């Protein structure tokens, strides 16, 4: 009787170690999966600085994004605090903003839009804007670096179907 | 009872090497078949990132 | 025309703009149209109930008007579906949608409007005069049911200009105009009702035809009649589906509509599975069941508004069908959980309560409901009656019967049938409490016994009387101990016991003891009432019964066996048996006097 | 395929959000919010502390510009000049993928096993659409749990729900623990186990984790905890997000699982507190008016379905806050689910394991599963005469120690001998011991030896004609 106890606890002890290393084995492999992940997700961001170092392309880029978070507030007043490299170019674009605004939405232009004496950082935000209203109360955060973080969090799923083809096991979607 | 708790001191780092081989074959994939893939996935995130859609929600 | 949303909180809506909106009128919520039904008003706006799942509607979402209430379409077709709360197939809705859950904003037509149908038309000729709720035709819908009655909608009369001749249709095409001031209206297969509004009848008569179970407590002590009410309080878990599983498979009804309300869910997926795999004959075997009945579910888990909506949708089919001269029975699954959602949109709403938060007004909900039951003459010339006898099953909390839902059913009920926990622990089924349960239709039934069984009520209050007085006897053994009995006594206990456990065990699902009926039922009670008589007898002139208890042995196990008599052998077949064992019983104790 | 390259192309979307730096208040664990353009009911916040804290939340009303959000994890620190929202546009959502299984998730759903984001397949709402009733069908199957008061005088089909009522102090975690470890169909165990803990104490989580690790069942297995210092609010997700996993493995993977709620007690506490911080009618006792609905969504998705292979059986544990079965959790725990398993205080106190009394228990699907086919044609009466033997002997035990022991006839003496037999041999088993259902019936016949055959009556004469002489 005695026996039987002091066998099975040693029984218990060894298989917790094959457990154990069964379990651990499976975190390097998913490690692995997120870290090849992360490579593209850290390789795609020196393409977007290479694209807001043209001018060519980038303006009307950021006049787009403009209109969008203006349609988005919905306000007959509006601020804009972009870069410091930016404000020559949106100063030259205040006509086409207020017009495609007033036409898209069924108002009115707007009546004015004045850029913030405040700035950006150089190096963590390349590109975009932020737009708030005349109080300063609502904003919709719209640079180049925020859009991507909202990209890489609803389309997980669109990239494993591209990088691993259909799933198996599953049977019913 | 020493027969067998010392049979099992070679068990640990033969099934620790067994189990570091088993799988030292699926790394090599995602290492192979990212880089085959890679420039696909970029294009088409930065399109999509690039391009917005100037909509007005539905009152 | 539109309004729009305003506020939203629960299961409870409010939107502005909403001038021409009258109460209880059906709108149509959001840009899926969910259904939804006025409750109050305050100026622009007007609050709202939602018959569906709220979540993601977003202020400003455009409200819809209709103009008139929730209503059902009654028409040939209704016989063996199933309907969710508001009356919408789910057999379509699950073929359609290529899915295992409900669509929420989901719409299809109530009946197949595809389907033919083949019309035999009536008597009424072209210039005649004809009155809401008359027959100007019929329909084949089943081998079970014959001829499915065609009927003008109440409230609808004039002079006919044009009938369609014999063939088959659809739901659609129309079948009779009717002029009043002008030929303005055709009238197709179908037709709709308002679900609070009861359908209008010549005359209420009285209901004095028992209602046949197959249990032989319920038919032996606690008689029901066609037509008339009941109660079955539940106390959690005490085989209370065993009760309404044989009343729906073995009434002699002509149709029948098992409500769902507050429902584990899981019970409709083996109703709807064993009926199309059981069969009863009347003209012959028809091996359908389904056939004869129409199911209404809502099971617990689907939106608790949707639960008032799933009763008066099951009632307004039973009184359709009685207007045809059928007689129906409508059972009712827990009517607790339909005051349970009361309170819970009174609360929503904010609002006093009046007991345990039930509001004020649950007294005159309930009865306005039990009040539709009974036998009447229907509405219209053929001269045709019907009847519609529902039985509820109320569910209180913990066990006790002073729940207000309780309390309030057994003011209006008309039977009631008490169940105990300790005989369900004992797998004692029936679990019926035979000393709190009680029948108001026990003497209006004398007239059918004397047609039929003349001596039954005599043997029942003296069978009630044996369990009653046994009861008192046993109710001092506890604490004096069996020492002081006399044999009369003691035979009262033995009798007791004896009929509680053979009498009143049905055992539930057998073949032998399945369906007892009336007659078979009747024998039993006579043997038992003289196997006590004769055995108080012998004792009577000194004669010792403890010897007496192993002389005669066999008389005993007899009457205990008596139960296995195989029914649906015959009429005759077993009363020559039941004939014999009382002679043969009464010859031994004769001879076993001394 | 195609239609599995579309379901996700719409993935591949970007839509900004707005920030809100207008609060208006804030009283009790609620937020109050101005001017939010056009809100939604039931979405998701992100509530930004001056501290630089990220919190969440869920709005619950909306008048015409004001939404009330409900922090969960308290609402402490909280300013109205410095804080920051941002609707996210949509209702609360988990992310899925068959590669949950084996690992570890807080109240919240995140890891907490030193590991990576799930990288998910797709996004589940926790909530779910019922299922059409006319797609359901009953079980008629068994479980072989090795209990034999649970495999004999009741059972389990799989696709049942069955709770298990149990006091404070008894050891329900073992019972549950030796039925996960030790469970499969009747001539398996391979029952994939999602797992949720709510309100537990450390001890228990550790014991838990350790009873999984040394079976060789982590790898096939999914937990989520919340323990007793976590936030309250939070205990309201955790079966939800656990149920949802289940959904998603069982009906879409094609696999049999089985889940374990370890305590709904805490589940329906922290639905009163929550309750009672807004003004809702009290049922009795002081429980929400609502609370059946809200358990019912919850129980009511279990089951099988036409279609699929799949099967998500229940076993929720549930504490008796003074060993009252009237009070209102097991009524509407027991009005919602299909049979009951009873832990018993009495028979605990006499060393016996598993302390389970068979009286106030029940197995409303034992009737299908058990028959001929799958086991011996006496299975259906044998339990019948076993249960009124021990009511029998209940009461005549009863009687002993008000009038002696002079008015017991031999049935009295029989009825007591066979309660004492039926509670030391039968009932009573080790921590490690298995029992196929056929010897739990033969040891089941070996105890009506006692009685002769004469008054075996609830027992057919037919099974004592061919099995009582053997």
């Amino acid at each position: 009787g005695n026996f039987k106890s002091k066998l099975k606890k040693a029984m218990l002890s060894q298989q917790i170690t094959k457990s154990t290393i069964a379990n651990k084995m499976r975190l390097k492999v998913l490690s692995a999966r997120e870290q090849s992940l992360d490579g593209i997700f850290e390789e795609t961001k020196e393409k977007l600085s290479g694209i807001a170092n043209n001018r060519d392309e980038y303006k009307p880029i950021l006049q787009s994004l403009i209109v969008e978070a203006l349609l988005k507030l919905l306000e007959p007043k509006a601020i804009v605090k972009a870069l410091e490299r930016d404000v020559d170019l949106i100063e030259s674009m205040k006509d086409d903003i207020m017009r495609e605004y007033g036409e898209k939405a069924q108002r009115a232009p707007l009546e004015e839009i004045v850029i913030s004496n405040d700035y950006l950082n150089k190096d963590l935000v390349s590109g975009g804007v932020v737009v708030s209203n005349a109080s300063d109360k609502i904003e919709i955060n719209n640079t180049l670096e925020e859009r991507l973080k909202l990209l890489s969090e609803e389309a997980l799923p669109a990239i494993r179907l591209e990088l691993y083809g259909p799933s198996k096991t599953r049977k019913f979607f | 009872l020493k027969e067998f708790e010392q049979k099992n001191a070679g068990g640990v780092g033969e099934l620790e090497k067994k189990a570091e081989a088993g799988v030292q074959g699926e790394l090599a994939e995602i290492k192979k078949i990212a880089e085959k893939k890679k420039d696909d996935v970029v294009k088409i995130l930065i399109e999509t990132v690039i391009k917005p859609s100037a909509e007005v929600h539905i009152n | 025309e539109y309004g729009a949303i305003y506020s939203v909180s629960g299961p409870v809506v409010i939107a502005e703009n909403m001038i021409g909106c009258a109460m209880y009128e059906l709108v149509k919520v959001g840009h899926d149209n969910l259904v939804g039904e006025v409750i109050r008003i305050d100026g622009d706006k007007a609050t709202i109930q939602v018959y569906e799942e709220t979540a993601g509607l977003t202020v400003g979402d455009p409200v819809l008007r209709t103009g008139k209430p929730l209503s059902v379409e009654l028409g040939p077709g209704l016989m063996e579906t199933i309907y969710d709360g508001i009356q919408r197939p789910l057999k379509a809705i699950k073929e359609e949608s290529q899915s295992i859950y409900i669509p929420r904003g989901i719409d299809t037509p109530a009946l197949d409007r595809t389907i033919k149908w083949q019309f035999t038309p009536g008597k009424f000729q072209v210039g005649d005069h004809i009155s809401g709720g008359d027959i100007y035709g019929s329909v084949f819908e089943n081998s079970l049911i014959s001829s499915h009655k065609i009927l003008l909608p109440p409230r609808s009369r004039g002079t006919i200009t044009w009938i369609a001749p014999a063939g088959e249709y659809t739901l659609d095409e129309k079948i009779l105009e009717v002029e009043f001031d002008g030929k303005k209206s055709d009238f197709t297969l179908y037709h709709t009702w308002p679900v609070r509004v009861p359908r209008p009848v010549t005359e209420k008569l009285s209901a004095d035809y028992p209602l046949l179970t197959g249990q032989r407590v319920l038919d032996a002590l606690f008689p029901c009649v066609q037509g008339g009410t009941t109660c079955i309080p539940g106390a959690f878990g005490c085989g209370k589906t065993v009760i309404s599983q044989s009343l729906s498979k073995y009434s002699n009804s002509d149709a029948i509509i098992y409500v769902g309300c507050g429902e584990r869910g899981n019970e409709m997926a083996e109703v709807l599975m064993e009926f199309p795999e059981l069969y009863t004959e009347m003209s012959g075997t028809k091996e359908p069941i389904m056939k004869r009945t129409t199911l209404v579910a809502n099971t617990s888990n689907m939106p608790v508004a949707a639960r008032e909506a799933s009763i008066y949708t099951g009632i307004t089919l039973a009184e359709y069908f009685r207007d045809q001269g059928k007689n129906v029975s409508m059972i009712a699954d827990s009517s607790s959980r339909w005051a349970e959602a009361l309170r819970e949109i009174s609360g929503r709403l904010g609002e006093m309560p009046a007991d345990q938060g039930f509001p004020a007004y649950l007294g005159a909900k309930l009865a306005s409901f039990y009040e539709r039951a009974g036998k009447a003459v229907a509405l219209g010339s053929p001269d045709r009656t019907g009847s519609v006898s529902i039985v509820a099953a109320v569910s209180p909390a913990g066990g006790d019967f002073s729940d207000p839902v309780t309390t309030a059913t057994l003011g209006i009920t008309q039977v009631f049938w008490g169940l105990d926990k300790k005989l369900a622990q004992r797998k004692h089924f029936p679990s019926i409490n035979t000393s709190v349960s009680y029948s108001k239709y026990t003497n209006v039934l004398n007239k059918f016994y004397d047609s039929n069984y003349p001596e039954f009520p005599v043997l029942r209050d003296r069978m009630k009387e044996i369990l009653s007085n046994a009861e008192e006897l046993e109710q001092v053994v506890q604490l004096v101990g069996k020492s002081a009995l006399s044999d009369s006594d003691k035979i009262t206990l033995d009798v007791a016991t004896l009929i509680k456990e053979d009498f009143l065990q049905q055992n539930g699902y057998s073949t032998y003891d399945a369906f007892c009926p009336i007659w078979k039922t009747f024998d039993m009670m006579r043997a038992f009432i003289s196997y006590h008589d004769e055995a108080q007898k012998a004792v009577a002139n000194g004669a010792n019964w403890s010897k007496l208890a192993d002389s005669t042995g066999d008389v005993k196990h007899a009457v205990s066996s008596s139960k296995f008599f195989e029914p649906s052998r015959g009429e005759k077949e077993v009363h020559g048996e039941f004939e014999k064992l009382l002679s043969t019983m009464q010859e031994r104790f004769a001879e076993s006097t001394d | 395929f195609a239609i599995n390259k579309k379901a996700v192309e719409q993935g591949f979307n970007v839509k900004p959000r707005l920030n809100y730096n207008t609060v208006s208040g804030v009283n009790g664990p609620l937020v109050i919010l101005e001017k939010v353009k056009f809100p939604r009911y039931n979405e998701i916040v992100n509530l930004t502390l001056p501290d630089g804290t990220v919190r969440q939340g869920q709005v619950l009303e909306i008048r015409g510009d004001r939404a009330i959000v409900q922090v969960f994890e308290g609402t402490s620190g909280i300013d109205v000049k410095k804080t920051t929202v941002e609707f996210t546009g949509e209702s609360l959502r988990i992310p899925v993928s068959e590669d949950m299984l084996g690992r570890i998730f807080d109240g919240s759903g995140r890891p907490i096993d030193n590991g990576p984001k799930v990288f998910a397949e797709d996004y589940l709402d926790i909530n779910g659409s019922p299922i059409n009733p006319y797609a359901r069908i009953y079980p008629e199957e068994m479980i072989s749990t090795g209990v034999s008061a649970i495999d004999t005088m009741n059972s389990i089909a799989r696709g049942q729900k069955i709770p298990i009522f149990s006091a404070s102090g008894l050891p329900h975690n073992e019972i549950a623990a030796q039925i996960c470890r030790q469970a499969g169909l009747v001539r398996e165990e391979n029952f994939s186990i999602v797992f949720a803990a709510m309100g537990v104490n450390l001890e228990t989580a550790r014991f838990f984790k350790q009873d999984f690790e040394e079976n060789g069942s982590l790898e096939r297995t999914s937990l989520f905890l919340n323990l007793a210092n976590d936030p309250t609010i939070e205990r309201i997700i955790t079966p939800r997000l656990a149920l949802t996993t289940a959904e998603y493995l069982a009906y879409q993977t094609e696999r049999h699982v089985l889940t374990i709620l370890t305590d709904m007690s805490s589940y329906a506490d922290a639905l009163r507190e929550v309750s009672a911080a807004r003004e809702e009618v009290p049922g009795r006792r002081g429980y929400p008016g609502y609370m059946y609905t809200d358990l019912s969504t919850i129980y009511e998705r279990a089951g099988r379905v036409e279609g699929r292979n799949g099967s998500i059986t229940q076993i929720p544990i549930l504490t008796m806050p003074n060993d009252d079965i009237t009070h209102p959790i097991p009524d509407l725990t027991g009005y919602i689910t299909e049979g009951q398993i009873f832990v018993d205080r009495q028979l605990h106190n006499k060393g016996i394991y598993p302390p389970i009394n068979v009286l106030p228990s029940l197995s409303r699907l034992m009737k299908s599963a058990i028959g001929e086919g799958m086991t011996r044609k006496d299975h259906g009466d044998v339990s019948n005469q076993l249960y009124a033997k021990y009511a029998i002997g209940k009461d005549a035990a009863a009687m002993k120690a008000v009038v002696g022991e002079e008015a017991l006839s031999i049935e009295d003496k029989l009825s007591l001998e066979f309660l004492e037999k039926f509670e030391k041999t039968f009932i009573t088993q080790g921590a490690y011991e298995d029992r196929t259902v056929f010897e739990s019936l033969d040891q089941a016949w070996s105890l009506l030896r006692i009685y002769p055959k004469e008054m075996l009556n609830r027992i057919s004469p037919k099974i004592l004609d061919e099995f009582y002489d053997r």
